[PDB]
């Protein structure tokens, strides 16, 4: 609740002006679960850039769509823009990682200058996600005129008690479960291990034909996601 | 009718008196070759008839006749699952380490389904526990792959090496980690299997196992 | 062994009672019909079998109406295990790109149907180099099930799953017959065992041996 709670008064404020937001941390999970789960609670579309192959041919053939993406975002007035593919530890050379990453940092520079320039419809938002010296390059490029700053903690234990609580309200759970050792037995590298123990443990709760998920089942799915890790 | 030769179908079908009357009537029938380059001894070892192969070995049929694919009557008898036929062929002096076209020995096919009697009787006659085919693969790959831990142990009675590298470079410990048999992995590691030896995939047995 | 159990627990266990996208792959093994028919026998429901290139025509508005009507009888009558074959051909040519964006349209229409919904979307292919990265994105196709052909392990696993169905003598070998493909490149080991059934089906011999394994290796 520490991420969705801080994110509600920014995302859901023009729903029921902030220009952008950045998310820093180890390349685990929570950059797309928050943008797409809260974009899903917004009931808005999810427009991705995702600079890679087959996207310069699939979505537009010769269009950088730095304004045409705001035309698709103009017709799709409720929308959330988020960078997901570029968040990788591969852009660490600071020359081609900072040039190839600087094309998208420039893209969001002119995008933040379009949102600051004018508005055709509300709810327009951009969400950043990077973890490198490029973060300090963005702090050199953001002269701090139009931008929103929200702290995004790494997937630590405090980022697992609350994501295990929020991601445990969806399905049934017993009251006699200890919410500390099961959070500590799922170390690093994502929160999708927690969501894989929850969601992949519901299949064992249905297999055992139990109405509620027990702690031994969460431990079993911990062992099952740790055999895959 | 397994083949065009009548006496081979009599050897497979178990016609004892008709095969005795047929070969006693014509001695050439025992040594005749079919399209598969097999004789009555080969098919009779496939079916596992004792008195037929004892009449053929009584007359003096060659014990190591190989077919087009290289299958000797010991490959087919030890690969058939008949202890008495292996007793007769080893009694007559069959090659304990004969090789077929692909290069396997009857010890390997005996070790496939964990045949203890044929393994102890072939290895007792002078078989090679570390015998290798053209594909560099001893019987411990069957023993650890197919879950035959008792074949691992009785091959270790005859001092079989635990670190024969395959054509890819995997020791039999990797194939023990194939079936996820933890007893075979721990028992082989304890008995002297080297986890440090890697294949061309540069993977240890602990990294391949889940 | 693991393929019929992964597809089985991924299709029929969630069927009447959490993945739903069962993607069948494996270019060596023909496959893709033994499991569609095996599902067509184990489960008694409506099956709309579609070879894939069945709705590629002049029309453009008829496609969505066809998948929406087949999806209304699938969504209305029973958990249709509708089998879509050969998505690699229609996943890349304005008609093919047209059923590519159509393919992402129906992939979004199953995205609205997250899971445990009335009906199920299984899928089959044999070429992954032409598949879009958005197709295999998690949440859409959560099960990437292969046809047992990787040389090291699943070759022996498919030897076990093909020896569990057909007859077997103790002459069935694995060392020379899985290390021979390691030296010389070969495919469809399962279909070569089927060829050994096509050379032992001559009614001469009653139990299959390795002479048709190595003879099938040298002939086909």
């Amino acid at each position: 609740d520490k991420q969705i709670k801080e994110i509600k008064e920014v995302i859901e404020l023009p729903v029921k002006q902030p220009k952008g937001v950045l998310l820093y941390g180890p390349p685990g999970t929570g950059k797309t679960l928050l943008a797409r789960a809260v974009a899903h609670h917004t009931d808005c579309t999810f427009i991705r850039v995702s600079g890679s192959e087959l996207v310069q041919k699939f979505i537009g053939e010769g269009a950088r769509m730095v304004r045409e993406l705001f035309v698709m975002a103009r017709e799709h007035a409720p929308s959330i823009i988020f960078m997901d593919e570029i968040d990788s530890i591969g852009s660490s050379r600071l020359e081609g990682g900072s040039g190839g990453d600087s094309e998208v940092q420039r893209t969001m520079l002119e995008l933040l200058n379009q949102l600051d320039g004018f508005e055709a419809t509300k709810n327009i938002k951009v969400i950043m996600a990077t973890n490198r010296i490029d973060i300090l390059d963005s702090a050199l490029l953001r002269p701090g005129r139009i931008d929103r700053k929200i702290e995004f903690p790494p997937p630590n234990e405090e980022a697992r008690l609350d994501i295990l609580k929020i991601h445990s309200r969806k399905m049934n759970l017993t009251r006699g479960i200890n919410l500390r050792k099961i959070a500590e037995l799922m170390p690093g590298a994502s929160g999708a291990e927690v969501k894989g123990v929850c969601t992949e443990a519901g299949m064992y709760a249905l297999r055992e034909r139990r109405v509620h998920v027990t702690q031994e089942d969460f431990e079993m799915a911990v062992a099952k996601v740790m055999q895959k890790d | 009718c397994v083949s065009n030769l009548m006496v081979c179908n009599l050897a497979y079908s178990g016609k004892l008196e008709e095969l005795k009357e047929s070969i006693l009537a014509d001695k050439s029938l025992a040594t005749r070759t079919d399209q598969d380059s097999r004789t009555a001894l080969h098919w009779a070892c496939s079916a596992g008839h004792t008195e037929i192969v004892e009449f053929l070995l009584q007359l003096g049929v060659p014990v190591n006749d190989k077919d087009d694919a290289g299958w000797s009557p010991l490959h087919i008898a030890a690969s058939a699952g008949r202890d008495e036929i292996v007793k007769a062929l080893l009694g007559k002096g069959a090659q304990v380490n004969a090789v077929n076209q692909n290069g396997c020995t009857p010890l390997h096919y005996a070790a496939s389904k964990n045949r203890h009697e044929i393994a102890v009787m072939l290895l007792e006659g002078g078989a090679n526990p570390d015998a290798k085919d053209h594909y560099e693969a001893t019987a411990m790959h069957r023993a650890a792959a197919k879950g035959n831990l008792k074949m691992i142990h009785i091959l270790l009675y005859y001092k079989a090496s635990t670190n024969i590298q395959d054509t890819e470079g995997n020791t039999p410990l990797h194939l023990a980690c194939d079936e996820e048999r933890v007893e075979e992995a721990k028992l082989l590691v304890s008995q002297g299997a080297s986890i440090y030896i890697e294949n061309k995939e540069e993977k240890t047995p602990l990294q391949v196992a889940k | 062994d693991i393929q019929k159990q992964e597809v089985r627990e991924a299709v029929e266990l969630p069927l009447t009672h959490p993945p739903r996208g069962v993607l069948m792959y494996g270019p060596p093994g023909c496959g893709k019909t033994m499991l569609a028919k095996a599902v067509a026998h184990h489960t008694t429901a409506a099956f709309i079998r579609v070879v894939g290139s069945e709705f590629v025509q002049k029309y453009l508005g008829e496609g969505p109406r066809m998948v929406r009507d087949v999806f209304r009888l699938a969504k209305e009558n029973a958990p249709a295990i509708i089998f879509i074959d050969e998505i690699d051909a229609i996943a890349t040519t304005g008609a093919d790109r047209e059923v590519q964006r159509i393919l992402l349209e129906l992939l979004n229409q199953m995205d609205g149907f997250d899971q445990n919904v009335n009906v199920k979307v299984i899928m089959a292919t044999n070429r992954a180099d032409t598949l879009d990265p958005a197709l295999l994105r998690p949440g859409r196709l959560d099960r990437k099930i292969e046809f047992p052909l990787p040389d090291r392990r699943q070759k022996r696993l498919i030897f076990s799953t093909i020896t569990s169905k057909m007859n077997l003598s103790e002459e069935v070998d694995l060392e020379d017959y899985v290390a021979r493909p390691d030296k010389i490149s070969g495919a469809d080991i399962n279909s070569i065992c089927q060829e050994s059934g096509m050379l032992a089906v001559r009614e001469n011999r009653y139990i299959v041996l390795a002479k048709d394994f190595e003879k099938a290796y040298k002939t086909v």
